[PDB]
């Protein structure tokens, strides 16, 4: 139980399509994540690609 | 102006005593306080132990700055100067 | 203020084992025990019995501190034995040795009273 | 038959196959990380001592897979070099490194200053150090490896 | 009073190395000269290239250098300590290590102790 | 991690890893590329060579190894029974453990020509 508020949702009154894409892109925005390089000590290894 | 070129450094190139005491103290503070490890630990936790670690390895990422009496100084690497 | 309980000496806690044994890998065959809630009685007891076995080749036990009760035997035996198994043997004979004393003991008592 | 020295094939050691006919025949030490590896598992190399009159003639094995067939082979070991790793045992004689390193001389190279590793405190090996920087100690470290060896080739009666 | 003692150096090359027996040395004089001649100019107490630099530095080590100079004499090092090649090359690289650690650290409070 | 899988192998420590896989591999590729029957050039050619061989010396089977340039530690067996025989190409794989054709691991070279002969001749 979110919606809480009696928003009068009709469709020739309010904007459906808009809501939902903006909504959407909350929702992609929020899938962000956060990533970084890993570092590891060994003789042999390197940080280099696959064909560096 | 104060800086000294690294060609005509003419202090020692060995780590004097205090200036080990102090490195080992503020990188064991450093690892403390969540700063990324250039060695692999094997098991050690004690970040003293750990610094010590990278002393010996020659892994440590500071710079001792001495200073001459009349004001200029002298920058030397811990991975350049010799540690015992 | 800081002096420990006495029956600490001799009562063993519920998560302290009466008897931890590791090996000594320095030299082969042998074993290092620890005693816990034990002293010298017990001790130079087992070391003294152990130490006039043939295939026994190095017995010997210390007290580290005298303000901790427990002490630690190092026993070392010939290839074809285990000292665990020398360590058996010499709880075994001892028991017997003290069965055989209390009998003659209450013999004589009995005969002189 | 020439003794047999054994090295560990990890890529961690400090000796390794690349390196180990200079450092223990010609007594200078070069860093095997930038040394390139070497492709023979078997090498000679030669040691005077003042406790022979001719030269000693040794053999280099890396691995023993293909060079211990026979069981006579483990009678020619007078050096095992290990790096601290169980694994190293698992095609040896005694598998266990307890009842080998008894048997036999083992032997660790680490740099000085670093931490000695918990098993190989708990076993029966030696720990020769080798400075990072000072050079002219490595003939003092290659002599008390070479006083260890010729002290076990002397016990066994070898004829050279 | 001075610094890096000799006779301990040489008694632990003479240890290390062996040096016991009537083998003849394989240790030429000029190798000899040259050693102790090289071993008497870098013991650096003071850094740099400047005259005074160099004069205060030879200043600072001529006691020393007379004391490893009456010690590491060719007659001496042939015939009482009997060094061979390697004995000798580790004896200089020791007098030079030892003496470089035997320097005052900068920063010590001299005054107060 | 002090858990390493490649594949259905385990290993505890890179070190472990390196001298029980990689080196073996490289033994079992050096055994191959010393073997008679190997030829690194391309596929095109040793196709070609094998055809010529084949047409010269039709009375008897020839068969081939080659890299597998597309698939990278893997090669292809070709063995041509006769000039009349299309070219079958067998895929090999380098095991720590030796050579596997046909969920079947053959210690050597030989062990394998052994098994790739008897295969033939069974499934004939």
């Amino acid at each position: 139980q979110v919606a809480g508020l009696n928003v009068n949702r009709n469709p020739k009154f309010w904007d459906i399509e808009s809501e939902n894409r903006d909504r959407q892109e909350e929702i992609d925005k929020q899938r962000e994540e956060s990533r970084e390089s890993r570092v590891i000590k060994h003789p042999f290894f390197h940080n280099m690609k696959s064909k560096e | 102006e104060l800086a000294i070129l690294k060609e005509e450094r003419t202090t020692t190139p060995y780590l004097t005593k205090y200036e080990r005491a102090r490195i080992l103290g503020t990188r064991a503070l450093q690892i403390s306080m969540n700063a990324p490890v250039l060695v692999d630990i094997e098991g050690e936790t004690d970040p003293l132990q750990i610094a010590m670690k990278e002393l010996s390895q020659r892994k440590i990422p500071l710079v001792i700055r001495r200073y001459l009496p009349d004001g200029s100084y002298e920058d030397w690497g811990c991975d350049e100067l010799i540690v015992d | 203020m800081n002096a420990p309980d006495r029956f600490e000496l001799f009562i063993l806690p519920d998560d302290v084992p009466k008897l931890k044994i590791t090996p000594d890998s320095r030299v082969p065959n042998c074993i290092i025990i620890k005693f816990e809630r034990e002293d010298h009685t017990l001790a130079n007891l087992l070391r003294e019995e152990l130490a006039l076995y043939p295939d026994v080749t190095f017995v010997a036990y210390k007290v580290e501190h005298p303000l901790f009760a427990n002490f630690v035997m190092r026993l070392q035996t010939e290839e074809g034995t285990r000292p665990k198994q020398a360590l058996e043997r010499a709880c075994a004979s001892i028991i017997n040795k003290l069965k055989t004393l209390d009998h003659k003991f209450n013999e004589e008592w009995n005969i002189k009273n | 038959k020439e003794p047999i020295i054994v090295l560990s094939p990890a890529a961690s050691s400090l000796v390794r196959m690349s390196n180990v006919k200079e450092f223990l025949q010609e007594g200078k030490f070069l860093d095997p990380s930038k040394e390139p590896a070497s492709s023979s598992n078997l090498l000679a190399i030669q040691r005077k001592s003042s406790r022979f009159k001719t030269p000693i003639k040794l053999l280099v094995v890396d691995n023993v897979e293909k060079l211990f067939t026979k069981s006579e082979y483990w009678d020619r070991v007078v050096a095992i070099v290990t790096t601290g790793k169980d694994w190293q045992f698992k095609n040896y004689k005694y598998k266990d490194p307890q009842i080998l390193f008894q048997k036999f001389n083992g032997f660790y190279f680490k740099y000085k200053g670093d931490a000695v590793p918990a098993s190989v405190k708990s076993w029966n090996v030696k720990v020769l150090d080798i400075d990072r920087v000072e050079r002219f100690s490595d003939r003092q470290v290659v002599e008390q490896f070479w006083d260890t060896v010729e002290n076990t080739l002397v016990a066994k009666r070898y004829k050279s | 009073p001075l610094p890096v003692n000799l006779r301990r150096i040489i008694q632990n090359a003479q240890q290390i190395f062996h040096l016991d027996r009537a083998k003849a040395s394989d240790l030429t004089i000029p190798e000899i000269i040259h050693g102790v001649r090289d071993l008497c100019k870098k013991l650096f107490v003071l850094r740099g290239e400047n005259e005074l630099i160099k004069e205060a530095q030879q200043n600072a080590t001529s006691l020393f250098q007379c004391l490893v100079r009456a010690r590491l004499a060719t007659r001496r090092i042939l015939e009482e300590f009997r060094l061979n090649r390697d004995a000798f090359e580790w004896v200089l690289g020791t007098i030079e290590a030892q003496f470089q650690r035997s320097l005052v650290h900068p920063g010590e409070m001299v005054g107060v102790i | 991690g002090r858990v390493l899988l490649v594949g259905k192998y385990r290993y505890h420590d890179l070190d472990e890893l390196l001298v029980e896989y990689v080196n073996n591999v490289a033994n079992k590729v050096e055994l191959m590329v010393s073997h008679d029957k190997f030829m690194s050039d391309s596929l095109d050619y040793v196709k070609e060579w094998l055809e010529r061989y084949s047409k010269a010396n039709g009375n008897r089977s020839h068969y081939i190894f080659t890299f597998n340039r597309k698939a990278p530690g893997w090669f292809f067996l070709l063995f041509k029974l006769n000039p009349t025989s299309e070219i079958k190409i067998w895929n090999v794989k380098a095991l720590p453990d030796g050579y596997l054709l046909a969920n079947n691991v053959y210690p050597d070279t030989n062990s394998l020509c052994n098994g790739f002969k008897t295969l033939m001749s069974s499934r004939r």
